């Protein structure tokens, strides 16, 4: 599928690398300022209503990452064909992030290679915590799914005011994904049914990882007091699974 | 007795006549021999049971008699039952698989051969040698000590196993060229296959055990052990939760043994939290092993959140599967392992709610007093000195002698690298101590050690008795031996390593982990980077020099938090072993990017550096070698130098400038290496950073 690509321009180094719910948790408070709440049930609304978010993930010159899809990890014995294959076999199981190329490739479940150099540095200062150091025209973007005017509605209005640690633009980025009953995540989710593939994420909620495998779950919202609503929809891309 | 400990005991003794064939005490073949020596101590102190057990070692015509002459009822044993048993065990050594004096051959390097010696930790390493003839006199002394010893045994499976493994652990199984298994193992091995085909009810085959699926390997691995451990809020916590998940792991693995029927010879391994069973293919065991599973996860969740999962799965598996046939055995491990990766993918899947001074343990209930931690299962009291143990298993720490429990007791001995420099008070040594200990630079040393291609090694193994004693041997130099690597031991045969100072006599170190085929140790920083040359050293001279370490050292402020450093060292580990296997990060390291500078060193790559290198510059313990004291700017101006040639490579700037830097002294930076320029390797100044940043870290 096709989507509208929020890439965040860093002015300056980042703290966290933004997964969906403190992407839309930030989108949601700045609504709340700048519209009041009833643009803010709105917002949920759409949301519910077919609307998705992706995580942040790394941005590099004309380069999109994306995270690798849990399906490969037991099928890696499938694009094999010892050493050449015990060492790269755990550097694949390691390896985080994927180029859209491979990316594409890994939800066919036909050979592909690693990026080499990832352009973020976890560089911890000590006094301690850490930052995000970014590489030139290097910096971090989320995937927007659903119609146009929520985007130019709610998303972007919210994007630019955050704005004001970083600058937006946004391009259009086609997906090419398979035809299949499963599909991969692009954002940390809250799921309905139990999922096929997955890690798990604790912060208190337990989502399902970016890169999570799933069989037809739009995951779900939370709303709870403290009212905020806390993002565990699922953005779902199809993706072929081996036999087991 | 009763069929299932008759079996046991069979199987783990079907091979006792080899010892004393080649000690030449009876009149000839070992089938004949092991029942004269069973039938012989049966009647010394006047135990029937052993007389039972020699019909092991041996148309169907003498054996049914012989039995028959013997009292089946006596015991509480049917005749029909005592044919199975002999058939069952007599396959079962078959299952797990020449001169009288040739030795164990290393599993690591079966070209080399082991020196017969009893297993001792405290007492020397074992150095895979010259193929050295044992003599018949050697035998004879082992024979008799294990004659002593079996007459006070109480003559149960783990009291049997304890004082097999001390004495037949360094005797080959077989006394052909290159055999690899060692006695100890073979005999375990055998009394577990055995135990699992009367279990799995199979009677009167001979191949309804062999070719039909009644045998499990049953593989727990532990997952998130890194969080569970190295991700808190101190030493002596951190180290109190390793050893948790140690009682942890054998509640687990002993639940199972208890619920199927099993023994401790039917555990193939449970090292670096990662466990193997053989065990019986019944609906019952299945069942058993589910419940098991499932009670065990939802504990794990109730008490550690998310943090700590425990992966158990199981492949149903045929007497073939466990031998060659053109390795089935490797293939079904590969099968199984595939189970498990899947199963590692579905964390807590097993939870539907989730989507909405002492000398041991012992095992008792929950609800008990004195219980200090809870497993997923039982409860677990320290055993001290002067205590008493309380429990149906008793878990005894560092030694395989019972030593004074009650008779009615499970013995379960289990090993654990437990070295730590003792404050000027009883209790362990903290951050603080240890940083302070250090020659120059206060810092903390942190060094994570892992064997490399451990998977491909063990998945070389055609059989479970060669699988055994990979295991076991692996875990052993982990649990057994660093201990004494640290002590001090070992001097000869490591040698000259790189050091800062005079080896102390109770070093400023403390082991976090050893086990399984990796280590996490703590200490004075400049201990640990000698430490880390003292266990690779021992490692290559353990192996055949046929295996490798791969190490990454870290330096920090005492202050800094476990989790931050435990990332970093975990990093550098993981470089290591990525810029090629066998070699260690030895600090931090500017380099240019073009791919062909790899941090890490190549361990006699980095030896020979500190050769050439730290005798022309360091005088020892903390002294700057006497002709550059008050010269010592020289070192920082090189380093500023070599950060030249890390800008841009190619530029021979630095060749010039060193020279008028200097002279003789570094006659080997002064030059261009044309050999590095050829083989398209870095110029030696590059690696000159690895000795000089060491030498100035301990010369403040
Ligand atoms: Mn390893
Ligand atoms: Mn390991």
């Amino acid at each position: 599928p096709k989507f509208i690509a929020v890439k965040l321009i860093p002015k300056g180094p980042f703290r966290d690398i933004p997964r969906a719910d403190t992407l839309f948790g930030a989108i949601g408070n700045a609504i709340s300022a700048i519209h009041g709440q009833s643009a803010v049930e709105e917002l949920v609304d759409a949301f519910v209503g077919g609307a998705r978010i992706s995580s942040a993930f790394p941005y590099s010159g004309d380069t999109y990452y994306l995270p690798k899809p849990l399906s490969v990890e037991p099928a890696l014995e499938g694009i094999l064909t010892e050493e050449e294959r015990y060492t790269t076999a755990k550097r694949l199981r390691k390896a985080k992030y994927l180029d859209l190329k491979n990316f594409e490739l890994a939800l066919r479940l036909r050979p592909f290679t690693i990026p080499e150099e990832i352009p973020y540095a976890r560089v911890d200062v000590p006094r301690f915590w850490e930052e995000i150091r970014f590489r030139e025209k290097s910096g971090v973007y989320f995937l927007y799914s659903g119609p146009r005017e929520v985007f130019d509605g709610y998303i972007a209005p919210a994007m630019r005011f955050l704005g004001d640690l970083f600058e937006v633009e946004f391009h259009e980025m086609k997906i090419d994904a398979p035809g299949s009953e499963y599909s991969v995540t692009l954002s940390n989710a809250l799921p309905t049914k139990t999922p096929v593939l997955w890690r798990l994420l604790r912060k208190r909620m337990t989502f399902i990882a970016e890169g999570s495998i799933v069989k037809n779950d739009p995951g779900g919202m939370e709303r709870l007091e403290l009212e905020v609503y806390v993002y565990g929809l699922t953005f779902p891309l199809g993706v072929e699974l081996p036999e087991g | 007795m009763e069929i299932d400990e008759l079996t046991a005991l069979g199987g783990l003794l079907h091979d006792i006549g080899k010892p004393v064939q080649r000690a030449g005490l009876y009149s000839g073949d070992h089938s004949t021999q092991g029942a004269r020596f069973l039938r012989d101590l049966a009647e010394n102190t006047g135990r029937a049971e052993y007389e039972l057990l020699s019909l092991f070692s041996e148309n169907d015509e003498l054996m049914i008699r012989r039995i028959k002459e013997l009292s089946p009822e006596r015991f509480g044993l049917t005749m029909e039952d005592v044919l199975n048993a002999l058939w069952i065990v007599y396959e079962a050594d078959n299952l797990a698989s020449p001169q009288a004096s040739r030795p164990l051959y290393s599993v690591f390097n079966p070209g080399k051969a082991y020196p017969w010696a009893e297993l001792d930790f405290e007492k020397e390493l074992p150095v895979p040698g010259d193929v050295f003839s044992i003599r018949s006199q050697d035998y004879r002394e082992l024979v008799k000590r294990l004659w002593e010893e079996l007459s006070k045994a109480k003559l149960r499976s783990d009291r049997l196993l304890p004082v097999l493994e001390k004495y037949l652990t360094f005797v080959s199984s077989v006394t052909s060229e290159g055999n690899i298994i060692s006695l100890y193992d073979h005999m375990r091995m055998t009394s577990a296959i055995a135990l699992a085909m009367l279990r799995a009810g199979c009677t009167a085959e001979d191949g309804r055990c062999r070719k039909e699926k009644r045998f499990l390997l049953i593989e727990g691995d532990f997952s998130g052990i890194q969080d569970f451990i190295y991700r808190v809020s101190t030493l002596k916590y951190l180290r109190a939760r390793s050893a948790y998940l140690e009682l942890i792991g054998w509640d687990v693995v002993l639940e199972i043994l208890s619920r199927l029927g099993l023994t401790r010879a039917n555990v193939v391994f449970n090292a670096g939290g990662h466990f193997m069973i053989i065990a019986q293919n019944t609906p019952d065991a299945v069942k058993e092993l589910e419940e098991i599973r499932a009670k065990a996860v939802e504990w794990l969740y109730r008490e550690f959140e998310s943090d700590l999962y425990l992966a158990i799965e199981w492949e149903p598996v045929s007497g073939r599967e466990f031998g060659r046939e053109g390795n089935l055995f490797a293939e079904a491990r590969k099968r199984l392992k595939h189970k498990l990766t899947v199963r590692k993918l579905k964390r807590f899947g097993e939870i539907k709610g989730l989507f909405e001074k002492l000398l041991g343990f012992g095992r008792t209930a929950k609800n008990d007093a004195g219980v200090l931690v809870e497993g997923p299962f039982s409860g677990f009291v320290p055993y001290l000195q002067g205590g008493r143990p309380v429990g149906e298993q008793i878990l005894v720490k560092n030694t395989l002698n019972p030593g004074e429990i009650p008779e009615s007791a499970q013995f379960v001995p289990y090993f654990v690298a437990d070295y730590f420099k003792k404050d000027p008070k009883g209790g362990v040594a903290t951050f603080e101590e240890l940083s302070m200990a250090s020659t120059g630079t206060r810092r903390l040393g942190v060094m994570k050690g892992d064997v490399d291609r451990l998977g491909e090694f063990f998945s070389s193994m055609d059989s479970p008795s060669k699988l055994a004693t990979a295991s076991r041997f692996m875990d052993y130099f982990f649990k057994g031996y660093i201990g004494a690597i640290i002590e001090g031991k070992f001097g000869y045969i490591i040698g000259d390593v790189p050091s800062l100072r005079d080896w102390p006599e109770e070093p400023d170190i403390v082991v976090v982990y050893a086990g399984g085929d990796a280590f996490f140790i703590v200490g004075a920083w400049d201990q640990i980077f000698e430490l880390a040359f003292r266990v690779r050293r021992a490692f290559n001279a353990y192996t055949g020099g046929k295996l490798t370490l791969s190490v990454g050292l870290g330096y920090f402020d005492e202050r800094t938090p476990i989790y931050r450093m435990a990332d970093v060292v975990s990093e550098r580990l993981d470089t290591a072993k990525d810029e090629g296997r066998n070699r260690v990060f030895v600090v931090g390291r500017s380099r240019p990017l073009d791919g062909k500078h790899k941090l890490s060193y190549e361990w006699n790559h980095y030896e020979e550096l500190w050769r050439t290198y730290a005798p022309r510059i360091y005088a020892g313990n903390g002294r700057l070698k006497g002709k550059l004291e008050s010269k010592k700017g020289l070192l920082w101006k090189l380093l500023e130098i070599r950060e030249l040639y890390v800008r841009d490579p190619n530029d021979v700037r630095w060749a010039y400038l060193t020279a008028y830097l200097l002279s003789d002294l570094f006659p080997e930076l002064v030059g261009i290496d044309t050999k590095a320029v050829e083989r398209k390797e870095p110029q030696p100044v590059y690696w000159v950073d690895g000795v000089l940043k060491i030498v100035l870290m301990a010369v403040r």
